[PDB]
RNA sequence: UACGAAUUGAUCCGCAGAUAUCCGAAUGGGGCAACCCGUCAGGCCCCUGACACAUGAAUUUUCAUGAGCGAACGCGGGGAACUGAAACAUCUCAUUACCCGUAGGAGAAGAAAACAAGUGAUUCCCUCAGUAGUGGCGAGCGAACGGGGAU
RNA sequence: GGACACGAAUCCUGUGUGAAUGGCGGGGCCCAUCCCGUAAGGCUAAAUACUCCCGAGAGACCGAUAGUGAACCAGU
RNA sequence: ACCCUUGGUCAGGUUGAAGGUUAGGUAACACUAACUGGAGGACCGAAUCGGUAAGCGUUGAAAAGCUUUCGAAUGAACUG
RNA sequence: AGGGUUAGUCGGGGCCUAAGGAUAAGCCGAAUGGCGAUCCGAUGGAAGAACCGGUUAAUAUUCCGGUACUGAUA
RNA sequence: GGCUCCCAA
RNA sequence: ACUAUAGCUUUACAUUGUAUUGGAUACUAACUCGCGGGCGAGGACACUGUAUGGUGGGUAGUUU
């Protein structure tokens, strides 16, 4: 189980409303195209044409406690654009 | 004016790294005295 | 790591002592030398890396008995 | 050095016997050479009993 | 805060199991630690998950063993100087500090070619004793025999 | 040359030599008598040293500028 | 600081060496004339490297600077 | 606090070697170790291969539409 | 860029 | 200046042997070097270890 979650966004819901064959997944930092691919078509039986994918490092954050200041992160994932078929959604 | 520290992010790794120090038996003693304090940054490789 | 094959000797340690009592730190050095021996009992050549008292050694007792006995005692390797 | 002679020697006679020699004459020059052998005591003991077989 | 599990016995405690990503002696080859690149046998299907693929020593290519880390204590190889002697060189500091190698639950030592002027293997404690000695006979250093014990 | 309390009898050895088979060694230089022992092969428990760790306890020891650098976010 | 390997940079103007050609001159060289040519730890001067003199600053904008002036600027140059 | 960085063609790496570094066979050396020609190592060599137009609050030779090219594989 | 010239090659 | 000392240098022993009229000559087999992948040139010298005598502000510890 490679892909974490959907991308629910401004940015995806324009995209998805100009193309409406496109989907944004949030996906683990190491899986490649091909297996984001694979992945994709065994959760949802559909056909995928093009994968695009762009890594993301975590956000610095600062934890607040009772006394002062601790310094910590978020995790780091991968984004995955994935362009199905010409007459499939998802 | 030109000051002493001029950062190059491949010279620190070659000076100072992990496996420059593991490469000797004294940057094996001073891995060991820091892991012995109880350092949380034991070479420059840990920082980011 | 120069140590005689045959008999296991290496530098030792001690002073140079001057007349007034003087002492400064010194090495006693092995008469080492490489040397060809021609074996009989095998018929070959063998090099060794031997001091002048394991020479005598070999020249009293044969060399194929030396050797036998410093690899039993372990100087030959 | 303790030598049993193993061939005929020029200026040191006594082929099968028993002779002394200086060591380097003899460790760098006969026992590489083929003629004489170091007199061990087992060397001695077969000479002597090639000596009593042949008389 | 929610949402759930739980008398059909959760949670919790004791013992035994399963899983256990990557780096690191790191050991398939490299490398700027946590990364890059491979080969051979299979299985899927350009890409994947699961094998194997280091080196040295006993060993006869089957086999066990080792490497690295880590408190103090043990043994061994090298080995200072400041200081004291109211300067300083013999001497002292000191066979210390420190560096290096290597064990075990302890290690080392141990059964007289011994001490002595009768005792009877090692080790440790109390005495002998700051004595015998030693020493620019200065500063200093400093036993053993014997006796009493632990074993 | 070194270690032995010892700054040259005992023990060790870099260099060069080198026996004996009752003999040999020691008793503080060297000789003789006397006494003691039997080198150049090896193994060996106990009584001795120490605490990273585990368990059970204690103190005419400290009480937050004290006591560990660190009672807390500490080798931060 | 020095060295090693591998890269990069240097507006514009001036001067006019070796050499070449064509004339005369020679027994032949020599030797004069004009044009050409474009050398140089050469000249003037930006970038750049350096730091002469003066002024300012001296709990400074700065633990060594600023302004004006001044040196070098195809080299024993500067620089990654 | 939420959102944002999209590549067969851009840059890098995968390939190659320099200085230098680590090593093999060997050499040296109380120990720890020091040397020593294949490997590593860019600041150099090789890199196969386009574009005009649109388009976000924030990306674009990377997304969209047209025109192409280039390498493997059946 | 060929090309010319030069030596420090 | 005093005392040492790295380095250099002399001889003896070891490495280290054989013959001839001893200390010279000669030899080759220790030992060293070159070429090719044995041959040539040397040679008991040279080199190195132990001991010994010189030299030693190159270096060190000190005194004045
Ligand atoms: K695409
Ligand atoms: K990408
Ligand atoms: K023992
Ligand atoms: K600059
Ligand atoms: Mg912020
Ligand atoms: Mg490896
Ligand atoms: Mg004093
Ligand atoms: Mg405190
Ligand atoms: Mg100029
Ligand atoms: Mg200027
Ligand atoms: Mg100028
Ligand atoms: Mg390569
Ligand atoms: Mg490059
Ligand atoms: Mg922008
Ligand atoms: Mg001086
Ligand atoms: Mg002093
Ligand atoms: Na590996």
């Amino acid at each position: 189980g490679i892909i974490i979650k959907p991308i629910i966004s401004e940015k995806m819901t324009a995209v998805t409303e100009k193309m409406s064959e496109r989907y944004g997944f949030r996906v683990s930092p190491n899986a490649n195209k091909i297996e984001i691919k694979k992945a994709v078509e065994a959760m949802y039986n559909v056909k995928v044409e093009d994968v695009n994918t762009m890594r993301y490092d975590g956000k610095r954050k600062n934890r607040y406690t009772k006394s002062g200041l601790i310094r910590g992160k978020e995790a780091s994932f991968k984004k995955a654009i994935v362009t199905l078929k010409k007459g499939e959604t998802i | 004016m030109k000051r002493t520290y001029q950062p190059s992010n491949r010279k620190r790794l070659n000076k100072h790294g992990f496996r420059s120090r593991m490469a000797t038996a004294n940057g094996r003693r001073v891995l060991a005295a820091r892991r012995a304090k109880g350092r949380a940054k034991l070479t420059v490789s840990d920082e980011f | 790591s120069k140590i005689c094959q045959i008999t296991g000797k290496k530098a030792m340690v001690g002073n140079n002592v001057s007349h007034s009592k003087r002492r400064t730190k010194r090495v006693f050095d092995v008469n080492l030398f490489r040397k060809k021996f021609y074996w009989v009992e095998q018929d070959c050549w063998v090099v060794l890396r031997i001091s002048a008292a394991g020479l005598r050694l070999i020249n009293k007792i044969g060399l194929d008995a030396a050797i036998k006995r410093a690899a039993e005692k372990g100087f030959l390797n | 050095m303790q030598v049993i002679l193993k061939e005929d020697v020029v200026n040191l006679g006594y082929k099968d016997d028993i002779v002394t020699v200086k060591d380097g004459y003899g460790r760098n020059f006969l026992i590489p050479q083929g003629k004489a052998v170091i007199a061990s005591e087992s060397a001695k003991k077969v000479l002597a009993e090639n000596l009593r077989q042949r008389a």
